[PDB]
């Protein structure tokens, strides 16, 4: 029985790293409010009301979020399906003309605009008449091209823009990613995971975790949070144009508002096609703001800062600053709220300083009504206002951070947000998955033969 | 990991009234049986721990039913309906799909003077 | 509780145990390779993708001495320079994966000896059954 | 091919305030990365700043914070979507900035990281 | 920061021989990028990752070396070579290696 | 210089060769048989048409006594008035596509009667197991 | 009088091409394959209930 004759062996679990596409499934929970409310309630598959992951032993597999490919496939997914539910809208390319406008009825104190009451013509549903009618605009829309001034809209001299139809909510819902058949999707399950390396406890499983996708840039909102302690994550620390993600233990909560008590107003562009302007601001004109818990930021700052400073010595001044600068909405803190965009200054949470050894913090908020996200050549929409006063509460789980410096070997090490890359937001919540493809046809020796 | 934290932590409560305590599960737990598979635990001091009930709704044979479970997929809890001398002890929340088997904090039923 | 034993009749549980209790366990990486306007179009090209590799290997392993069988015996002998390691350790020791990445060179040459075995064993058998 | 023209040669005074403009083209300039360093003779090279034109979003050197600032411009038409512009303002002039300015763009390879620079700019000569 | 000393200063050589210059670094465990640049002109990536070429460069300039000690090898000089080396990691810069015609 | 018999195990080089020698490269004509938003649809059909034409074929011969096997043997004979040449000329001088051309008016006959055997191979395999 | 179209309230409105015909032509219902089509043919057929034929 020295001779060893070869078998086949079909069926045989053992793996390959390869890359492909994934279909996403929604939970039918939110068929039940159907009709279009929000996007792939009718381009999804609903999903496995009992999902089971099937954890391994003694297994090791290396993971690497940061060249990853379904993050890639996630970033073209959400942005070409995004432009899929914008095509049946009303494109607003007759609404862009000349305006006529004037300052808003306030107490005007000769230091801000922020509101704009402009009067212009507007065809009716017949082709031949026309309509002397009146909006309020925001300063970040309008432009004074060159008695009451005249203004004409931003997006005018290079795209015109569809408006978002108000059936259509902006709210995530979760979005589960189940592998297809022939491949497979491994999870990581270590608590220590850096994010590059080994993760020696596995478990393969069906269909991913419920991952809502939020749209944020200075620090990403209702992120799945870490369990034993503030992470940090990076892809070489020590180099400057890779951000450095954090990823939090306990939620700090923020809460945001805008006070104007607006009014929807119905214009008729068209015939068939409405236009909803903000009529009239009752009540008082008061700015947007956010309110973060003083107390909770400066602890959860000061585990950052224990944190940040295993990787770079235990005597350093770790300093937060404020952006450097660029386009809005690098700088500034993006967001959806109730179906409205703000802007909000965080100035106000990154300054400080770190050596070796009841209130809430108010920061102010901005809004632009036209929005272009992802920055496309010809795109934008025109987020419609929204009737009365909202505000919406959100954990924050992480944010991301860059660090800088050229030379002369100061002890500081000063960090700023960053933003940039719209993947960033997604490579903190698809950092413990991988796919692969089952190789199941291998051979192997044992004593046997045929018979003839 | 999936473990669960137990509320509250130890109720005093007298001979003839209903008790209920809560564990809360992080991750869901459902099998591709359906049903939930945790476990209620009860270890009278000095001893082997015995078995409450079972899933949510059925019960361990040799128990009386003085016990019962409810719960949603998300957060569980007991009602006692009369309490004895016996019914001090230990208790536990004990989850059976996912590796490795997590256990709540343990509760310790008490008398009241 | 559900226990530990769904874990192995599970899928792709036995990845990590040995070659020697893989093989019971085999059948279910087998059963869930194949069953499982833009977005309609995906996910029916990868459909008819996983369903072509799925056929691809059948027909790969049909024209192999087994056309329906798991596990199979075939009549070509082990060159000693492939992986020269004994029975017991290839067998009680060893994971799948470790196994894969020793013989990953080899490959072409087992598959074309395989071929030319099903070969000869095909006009040896028209040989014997054409003097009836 | 990728193409870095400069501005030409410029004369300062003390306490001026210099822009060069590296227009880019042959690329998707709202993808790849662009860095600013500077030759001062018989001193080396020092690096300034880096901007990633997708929003705009950028850093600079930290013995140069309050004196330089870089924005970028966009090209809006479809029919060329790649050309793009760079701008580096430079304030706070002293004699010992007498030096010549570069703009570089990313090495172009999946395998490469950020700072090998593969494409340069062809030389700002800038005199205080 | 990352101090890079980069040395021989100054290496005098006739064409057809073989330049070793080495680029010694503080901390460890990164990658290396070596540039050439002419007298009066732009100058040039050789080496990105300690031993990968650059588009339009010929085989005999070879790096390697790993965790201090980084070694940049141009067997058979041309003419046209003579000039100035210079390693950068990162954003901190060596000093520069002057390659010059011996006679 | 590659060789003149990377031809014949090349994909259809047996086409003009005789009977009795394609035999032997029989394979690679069934091997390169499988694998090989307009346009996506285009080339989405055309794949599974391919492969519905190739699972037509592996059922008309799983019905038959040979599921998995490229050569075969029946037990149905020869009616003479199909083709009246001897073993030696249709098997070292004609090629296949003059053997297609000879016969092609009695094909269904040929499959119907293949039928019809294996039929009554089923039920006499089953009357030989019964009495056990 | 000055009046106006009854669709312009609401929504303009495609017209029909005239090389476009309106009639019917018979559609039949092919069953794909793995399923079959099967048909009542009892004269007495309630509508609802077994159909002996
Ligand atoms: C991070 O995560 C957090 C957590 O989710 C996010 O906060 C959420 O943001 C949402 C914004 O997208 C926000 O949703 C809005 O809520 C508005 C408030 O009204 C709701 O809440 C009250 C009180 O909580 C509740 O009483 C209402 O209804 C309850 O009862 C009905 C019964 O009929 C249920 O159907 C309903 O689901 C809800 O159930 C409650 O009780 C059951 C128990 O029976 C519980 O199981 C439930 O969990 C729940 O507690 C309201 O639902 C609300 O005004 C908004 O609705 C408008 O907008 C949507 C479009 O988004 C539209 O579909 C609606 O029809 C409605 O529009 C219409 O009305 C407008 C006003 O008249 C009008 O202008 C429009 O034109 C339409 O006519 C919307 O539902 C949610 O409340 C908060 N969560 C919390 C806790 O506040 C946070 O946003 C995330 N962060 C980021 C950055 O996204
Ligand atoms: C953004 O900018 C637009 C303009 O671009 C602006 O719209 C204009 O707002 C003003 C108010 O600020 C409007 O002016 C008022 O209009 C009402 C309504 O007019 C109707 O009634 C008259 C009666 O003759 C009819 O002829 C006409 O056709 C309309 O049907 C008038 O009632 C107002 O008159 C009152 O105010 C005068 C101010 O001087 C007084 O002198 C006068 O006596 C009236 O006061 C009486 O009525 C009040 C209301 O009941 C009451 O409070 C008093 O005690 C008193 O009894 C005035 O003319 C103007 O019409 C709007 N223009 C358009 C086109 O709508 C938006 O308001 C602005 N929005 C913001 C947020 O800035
Ligand atoms: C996320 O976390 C992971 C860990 O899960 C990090 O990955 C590893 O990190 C360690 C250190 O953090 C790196 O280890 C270093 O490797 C050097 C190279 O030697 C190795 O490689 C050679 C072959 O190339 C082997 O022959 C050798 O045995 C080693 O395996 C070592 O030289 C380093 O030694 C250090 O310690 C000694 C004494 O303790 C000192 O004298 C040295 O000067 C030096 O300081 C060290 O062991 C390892 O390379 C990383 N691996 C990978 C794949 O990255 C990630 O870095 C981390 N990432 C982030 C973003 O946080
Ligand atoms: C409507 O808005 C107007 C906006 O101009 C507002 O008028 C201002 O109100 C304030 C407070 O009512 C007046 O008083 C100022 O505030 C404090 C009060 O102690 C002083 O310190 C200020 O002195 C400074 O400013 C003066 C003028 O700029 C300087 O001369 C002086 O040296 C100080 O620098 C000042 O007294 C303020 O004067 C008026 N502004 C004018 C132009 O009158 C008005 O109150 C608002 N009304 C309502 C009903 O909301
Ligand atoms: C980060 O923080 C710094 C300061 O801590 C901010 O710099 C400040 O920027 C504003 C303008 O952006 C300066 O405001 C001034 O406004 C008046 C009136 O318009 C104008 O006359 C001045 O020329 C100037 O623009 C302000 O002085 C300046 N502060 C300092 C100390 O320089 C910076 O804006 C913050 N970054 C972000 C993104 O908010
Ligand atoms: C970032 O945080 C620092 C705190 O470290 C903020 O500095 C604070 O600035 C305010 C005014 O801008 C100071 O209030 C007043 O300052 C005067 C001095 O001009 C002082 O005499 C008054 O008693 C009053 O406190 C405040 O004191 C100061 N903080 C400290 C500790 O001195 C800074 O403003 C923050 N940056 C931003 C953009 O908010
Ligand atoms: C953000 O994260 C925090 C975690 O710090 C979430 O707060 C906690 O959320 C859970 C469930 O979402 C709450 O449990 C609730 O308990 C009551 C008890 O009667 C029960 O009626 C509910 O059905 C639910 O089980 C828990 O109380 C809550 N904790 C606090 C302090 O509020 C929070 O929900 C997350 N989301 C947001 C938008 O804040
Ligand atoms: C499958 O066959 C290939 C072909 O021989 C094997 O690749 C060979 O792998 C060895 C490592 O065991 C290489 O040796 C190494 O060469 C580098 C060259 O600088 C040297 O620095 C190292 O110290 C080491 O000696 C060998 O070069 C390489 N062959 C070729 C042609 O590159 C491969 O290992 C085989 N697979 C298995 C699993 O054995
Ligand atoms: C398969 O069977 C068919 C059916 O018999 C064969 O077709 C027959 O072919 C012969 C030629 O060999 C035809 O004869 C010719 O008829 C025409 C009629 O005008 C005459 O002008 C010619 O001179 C010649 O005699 C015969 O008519 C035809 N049968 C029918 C019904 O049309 C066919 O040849 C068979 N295939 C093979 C390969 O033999
Ligand atoms: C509308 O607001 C603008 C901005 O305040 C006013 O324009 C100038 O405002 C400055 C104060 O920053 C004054 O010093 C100028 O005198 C204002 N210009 C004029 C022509 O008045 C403007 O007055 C406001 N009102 C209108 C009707 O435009
Ligand atoms: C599109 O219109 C905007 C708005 O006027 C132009 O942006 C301004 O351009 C001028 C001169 O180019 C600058 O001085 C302003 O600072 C710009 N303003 C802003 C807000 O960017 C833009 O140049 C126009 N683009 C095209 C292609 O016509
Ligand atoms: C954000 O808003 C929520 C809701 O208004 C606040 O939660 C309440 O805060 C009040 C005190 O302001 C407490 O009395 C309530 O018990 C809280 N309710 C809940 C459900 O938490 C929250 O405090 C706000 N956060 C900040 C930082 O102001
Ligand atoms: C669309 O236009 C039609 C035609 O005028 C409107 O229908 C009339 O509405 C008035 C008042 O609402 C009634 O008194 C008439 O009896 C209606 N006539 C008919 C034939 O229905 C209709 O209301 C308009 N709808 C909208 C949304 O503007
Ligand atoms: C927060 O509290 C810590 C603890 O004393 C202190 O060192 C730090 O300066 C505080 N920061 C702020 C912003 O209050
Ligand atoms: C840094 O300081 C911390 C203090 O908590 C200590 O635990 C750690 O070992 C120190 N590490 C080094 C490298 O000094
Ligand atoms: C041969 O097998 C035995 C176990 O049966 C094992 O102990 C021994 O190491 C093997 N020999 C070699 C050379 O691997
Ligand atoms: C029978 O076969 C022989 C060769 O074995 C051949 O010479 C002969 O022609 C054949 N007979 C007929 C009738 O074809």
């Amino acid at each position: 029985a020295e001779n060893l004759w070869v078998t086949v062996y079909y069926g045989v679990p053992v793996w390959k790293d390869a890359e492909t596409t994934l279909f996403c499934a929604s939970d039918a929970k939110a068929y039940e409010t159907e009709k279009h409310n929000v996007w792939a309630t009718h381009a999804c598959v609903p999903t496995d009301p009992n999902p089971q992951e099937i954890h391994l032993e003694n297994v090791t597999e290396e993971f690497n979020m940061w060249k990853n490919n379904m993050v890639e496939q996630m970033h073209t997914d959400i942005i070409s399906l995004w432009d899929q539910s914008l095509k049946p809208c009303v494109k607003l390319t007759p609404l862009c003309v000349t305006l006529q406008c004037t300052n808003v009825t306030n107490n005007i104190t000769d230091m801000r605009g922020e509101l704009k009451n402009c009067s212009f013509n507007m065809t009716t549903e017949l082709r031949d008449k026309k309509q002397k009618v009146y909006s309020l605009f925001y300063r970040l829309d309008v432009v004074q091209i060159n008695s009451n001034k005249e203004y004409r809209l931003i997006n005018c001299n290079t795209s015109a823009c569809t408006q978002a139809c108000p059936k259509v909510s902006f709210e995530p819902i979760p979005i589960h990613y189940c592998a297809p058949a022939g491949f497979a999707i491994l999870k990581c399950k270590d608590k220590k995971f850096n994010g590059t390396g080994p993760c020696p406890s596995v478990s393969t499983v069906q269909c991913t975790h419920g991952i809502k996708p939020v749209v944020s840039t200075q620090l990403l909102l209702n992120g799945s949070l870490a369990e034993e302690e503030v992470m940090i994550r990076s892809e070489n620390i020590t180099n400057n144009a890779k951000n450095i993600l954090v990823q939090f233990n306990t939620p700090v909560q923020i809460n945001c508002t805008r006070p104007n008590n607006n009014t929807r107003k119905s214009i008729r562009i068209g015939p068939g096609q409405a236009f909803y302007a903000t009529g009239d601001i009752i009540g008082d004109i008061r700015q947007a703001h956010c309110n973060v818990s003083k107390a909770t930021w400066n602890e959860t700052l000061g585990k950052v800062v224990k944190q940040l400073r295993k990787h770079f010595g235990n005597n350093t001044i770790i300093r937060f600053a404020n952006s450097s600068g660029g386009d809005l909405e690098v700088t500034t803190h993006s967001f959806n709220c109730g179906g409205e965009f703000f802007y909000c200054n965080t100035s106000g949470l990154f300054n400080s300083t770190w050596i070796s050894n009841n209130d809430s913090i108010t920061l102010p908020c901005r809004i632009k009504q036209i929005i272009n996200m992802w920055q496309r050549i010809g795109q934008c929409m025109y987020a419609p206002p929204i009737q009365g006063v909202i505000r919406c509460v959100s954990n924050i789980t992480g944010l991301i951070l860059t660090r800088d410096g050229g030379s002369t070997n100061s002890t500081t090490e000063t960090f700023r947000p960053g933003g940039g890359d719209m993947r960033d937001n997604w490579r903190s919540e698809l950092y413990k998955y991988k796919v692969v493809k089952i190789e199941p046809l291998g051979v192997a020796p044992t004593r046997c033969k045929r018979r003839v | 990991d999936v473990l669960m934290t137990q509320t509250p932590l130890s109720l005093p409560v007298s001979l003839g009234d209903q008790a209920s305590i809560s564990c809360k599960s992080s991750q869901s737990i459902v099998y591709k049986d359906g049903n939930s598979y945790l476990e209620w635990y009860l270890q009278k001091v000095g001893q082997s721990p015995k078995l409450l009930i079972y899933r949510v709704s059925n019960r361990f044979s040799g128990v009386p039913d003085r016990f019962s479970g409810s719960g949603s997929g998300t957060d569980f809890t007991l009602k006692i309906s009369r309490v004895e001398a016996e019914d001090l002890g230990v208790y536990y929340c004990f989850q059976g799909t996912h590796l490795p088997y997590t256990f709540g904090g343990g509760t310790k039923l008490e008398m009241k003077r | 509780a559900v226990g530990i034993g769904a874990v192995f009749l599970g899928f792709l549980g036995a990845a990590g145990s040995t070659m020697g209790a893989a093989s019971m366990t085999l059948t279910v990486q087998a059963r869930n390779l194949l069953s499982g306007t833009v977005w309609g179009i995906k996910q029916l090209q990868a459909r008819v993708l996983a369903v072509e590799r799925y056929l691809r290997d059948q027909q790969l392993l049909g024209i192999w001495g087994c056309s329906g069988k798991l596990i199979c015996c075939t009549n070509v002998p082990w060159n000693s320079s492939w992986s020269n390691r004994n029975l017991s350790e290839i067998w009680d020791n060893m994971t799948w994966l470790q196994w894969d990445k020793e013989i990953s060179n080899y490959t072409q040459i087992i598959y074309g000896l395989l071929e030319e075995s099903q070969n000869q064993q095909e006009k040896n058998e028209q040989d014997l059954l054409a003097l009836d | 091919q990728v193409q870095l023209v400069q501005s030409g040669a410029v004369i300062k005074t003390p306490g001026s305030s210099v822009k060069i403009s590296c227009r880019a083209s042959g690329y998707n300039f709202r993808d790849y990365s662009i860095h600013w360093v500077r030759l001062i003779p018989d001193k080396g090279f020092e690096w300034i700043g880096w901007i990633k034109p997708l929003w705009g979003a950028v850093s600079y050197a930290r013995q140069l914070q309050g004196r330089v600032s870089m924005t970028r411009q966009l090209s809006q038409d479809p029919d060329d979507p790649d050309w793009g512009v760079a701008y580096m303002e430079f304030s706070g002039l002293t004699p010992a900035d007498t030096a010549e300015y570069f703009c570089v763009r990313r090495g172009s390879c999946d395998y490469c990281g950020d700072f090998p620079w593969q494409y340069w700019g062809q030389g700002t000569v800038v005199v205080v | 920061e990352i101090v890079l000393t980069q040395s021989p200063g100054i290496l005098s050589l006739s064409p057809g021989e073989t330049a070793t210059l080495f680029c010694k670094a503080s901390q460890g465990g990164n990658a290396m990028t070596w540039y050439q640049k002419r007298r009066g002109q732009v100058p040039r990536l050789l080496i990105y990752d300690t031993s990968r070429r650059a588009s339009g460069v010929p085989d005999r300039f070879v790096g390697s070396g790993s965790g201090t000690d980084f070694f940049l090898t141009i067997n058979k000089l041309d003419r046209e070579d003579f000039a100035v080396y210079y390693c950068q990691q990162f954003e901190f810069f060596g000093l520069g290696s002057e390659l010059e015609v011996h006679r």
